[PDB]
């Protein structure tokens, strides 16, 4: 329990936009590199509370590319992919953004 | 005559930027592409659809720009590839996540 | 190319100092090497390289379409002669 | 860079006398204009030399013969005067650029970039020699990893230009070592397109069809050749190698080939031929084949070499389908169906049957074409013993050889 009772209390921050972009950076190589360098798009649009949410974009993006039968990831594949991951969050944020007091 | 109907869109569209708004000018673009689809020249039709697809991807929320994606499907259909027709059906579907887009569009 | 797989017989038998006396000895009864003799005699062997596209050295694998005469002139002929014949059938 | 594939194709037509002079004299007029413009005078020397005898006689570097009917391949002395002048203007700029950027900070990267430009200028004028050297210095010092692969593929590009198989090969070997280190999907696509052409010139078409049909679907034209040449070149090599079932999947029901429609005469020619083979029509196949050869195989440099093989195999393939499906034919019906005669058919068949392709006999006496293709155990046993007999010999040589030493 108590601070320093087992030594070293280290809080891990939720990642910044610059951090989200770097987490994204590495998965892009592993995937097929985007056409038009639209890496900054994803990072601006939302920032997560987890390195997991970032990762969630990569996988989501490859559902759409797969279907289109185009390997290479694109801005359009990205726009669909950030919209899918942000859906989960917008819906719980409209109920305190609207119809509140 | 196909020729004259096409000509009336050409006069209007030039006029659509120095007496009128952009909104009209991109509508008449679909109209041109629609009648070239009737004339049976596909190079022309596709080429207009690409100009709309790209520039007004930024300005996509319009019921008018759903129709772009549909027409694109109708052109890839007649080119006999149903991979990119399907793909551009799927694009139309995203831009009409809404069922509150004009009814004619929905029927199409 | 020599019997079977040539590359297997190349790999199998190489020069040694033991094998040198023997190679020569063999070669001499047969008499001379008969690859440096020949061009003195004939005044060059003219191997085509201007008349084939897989040469006489063999770039990869050879066409056996150089034994036949270009059969496109023949099929082109064959077709026309039938059209006149076909017409008047 | 870019004008190399254009010049080469156009230059090839001239040499060939199976194509009509109307196409050749057009081709020369376009390309002579490009030759002064881009300074392609070193390549222009290479061209008249390489033949030699049958074109490339009307020059100022050869004594004129009646053999060449182009005089649009004939030099100017004006051409040489500009050549040198331009060579100096550009080359001199680039040198100053190396000497400037030895001082300024981070010369590993900058000096290397001017050596990348030296190759561009050398690619432009069609001298591969001095280009080899300058791109070698670019590779050696520090640049991006993917840029090293682009540098190699440029060297290899010049090797297709001159058309040496042995030089392109080696250049493509270093690319395919460096291919997964960079991981680049971008220069992996590029690799299939370049390596497509090399396999096309090889007699092996199986690897040519695997690369060239795949490269349809995601095709790169950034410092590459036209889609028009590749869609045609891809169809040819697919027609041979693929069987009817996969022919349907990968050629005819290919969405990419569909979308390109009929817009090049070449494209129209090979498209016709596959459909008519597929749908089992024979009347129209015989004149289609002739047109495919005239308009497609010949103008192409690389299929000039496989021109004869195409005709033989194509007849062999359409026969195979017919012979399988029938026990007996008449000489009458078979001939009439393809659209030739009884006298002509008898010759076509005397080529392929003594080579044992079709496995069939023709009763001259009766008037029938009898079929006797073995599909039984006997056919199968023969295949098997050919594999074991190459084994028994190879054991005998390896076994004995070790026994002595």
């Amino acid at each position: 329990l108590r601070p320093g009772r087992i030594d070293r209390k280290i809080e891990f921050p939720p990642p910044s936009v610059a951090a989200r972009a770097e987490i994204l950076r590495i998965h892009s190589r592993k995937m097929n590199l985007t056409r038009g360098i639209n890496l900054r798009k994803v990072a601006e649009k939302m920032n997560g509370c987890s390195g997991a949410d970032v990762k969630g974009v990569c996988t989501e993006a490859g559902m759409y590319a797969l279907r289109e039968r185009r390997i290479h990831v694109t801005q359009e594949d990205f726009e669909l992919a950030v919209g899918k991951v942000m859906n989960k969050n917008q819906e719980t944020a409209i109920s305190v953004a609207k119809l509140f007091k | 005559s196909l020729d004259d109907q096409i000509f009336v869109c050409e006069k209007s569209i030039e006029f659509a930027k120095r007496e009128k708004r952009v909104f009209l000018k991109h509508s008449l673009s679909i109209k041109l592409a629609t009648l070239h689809y009737q004339k049976k020249q596909y190079k022309d039709s596709l080429a207009l659809i690409n100009d709309l697809l790209r520039e007004f991807k930024k300005l996509d929320d319009k019921p008018s720009l759903v129709d772009v994606h549909l027409l694109e499907s109708k052109v890839y259909h007649k080119l006999r590839n149903l991979a990119k027709s399907k793909a551009s059906l799927t694009a139309a579907r995203t831009a009409a996540n809404s069922i509150y887009c004009p009814t004619q569009t929905v029927a199409e | 190319m020599s019997t079977d797989v040539a590359a297997a017989q190349a790999q199998s038998k190489i020069d040694l100092t033991k094998k040198k006396n023997e190679e020569i000895n063999k070669k001499s009864l047969e008499e001379d090497d008969e690859f440096e003799d020949f061009p003195i005699d004939t005044w060059a062997n003219g191997e085509t390289i201007k008349s084939n596209a897989v040469t006489q050295t063999n770039i990869w694998e050879e066409n056996w379409d150089d034994v036949e005469v270009d059969d496109d002139f023949t099929n082109e002929l064959k077709a026309e002669l039938d059209r006149y014949k076909r017409e008047n059938q | 860079r870019v004008p190399n594939y254009e010049v080469s194709e156009k230059a090839f037509l001239l040499t060939q006398s199976k194509v009509s002079i109307e196409q050749r004299k057009e081709a020369a007029e376009f390309v002579l204009a490009k030759i002064k413009e881009e300074e392609m005078a070193p390549y222009y020397k290479y061209l008249c030399e390489e033949y030699l005898v049958n074109n490339g006689q009307s020059d100022l570097e050869h004594d004129e013969k009646s053999d060449s009917l182009n005089e649009w391949i004939k030099f100017d002395q004006e051409l040489y005067n500009e050549l040198c002048k331009k060579n100096e203007s550009k080359i001199k700029e680039l040198n100053e650029k190396i000497q400037k950027l030895e001082e300024d900070d981070e010369g590993e990267l900058e000096q290397a970039q001017a050596w990348i430009n030296l190759g561009e200028y050398y690619a432009q004028i069609g001298d591969k020699d001095n280009a080899e050297k300058t791109l070698g210095k670019s590779l050696s010092k520090a640049i991006s990893t993917g840029a090293k692969i682009d540098v190699m593929l440029t060297i290899a590009r010049l090797g297709f230009f001159y058309n040496d198989q042995l030089y392109v090969k080696e250049k493509l070997e270093a690319v395919n070592s460096m291919i997964e280190k960079g991981g680049d999907w971008e220069r992996r696509n590029r690799y299939k397109t370049y390596y497509g052409i090399h396999c096309l010139a090889v007699r092996n078409f199986k690897e040519a069809a695997k690369l060239l049909v795949d490269s349809l679907a995601t095709f790169t034209s950034i410092e590459l050749t036209s889609y028009e040449s590749i869609a045609t070149y891809a169809s040819v090599t697919g027609l041979f190698t693929l069987e009817r079932t996969d022919l349907k999947s990968k050629v005819i029901d290919s969405p990419e080939l569909l979308s390109l429609i009929s817009t090049t005469a070449a494209l129209q020619s090979i498209s016709s031929l596959t459909i008519s083979l597929y749908a089992s029509d024979y009347a129209s196949y015989f004149p289609y084949l002739l047109e495919t050869y005239a308009n497609v195989l010949i103008p192409c440099k690389y299929l000039n070499r496989h021109a004869d093989f195409f005709v033989r195999e194509m007849r062999r393939k359409v026969y195979a389908q017919l012979l399988e499906s029938y026990k007996t034919l008449s000489l009458k019906s078979m001939a009439s169906a393809f659209g030739v005669s009884v006298a002509f058919l008898d010759n076509d068949l005397g080529k392929f049957i003594p080579n044992k392709q079709l496995n069939c006999v023709i009763d001259r006496v009766n008037g029938i074409v009898e079929t006797n293709r073995p599909d039984n155990k006997n056919a199968q046993y023969h295949l098997l013993v050919k594999q074991g007999d190459g084994l028994l010999t190879k054991l005998q040589k390896y076994g004995a050889a070790v026994r002595l030493t």
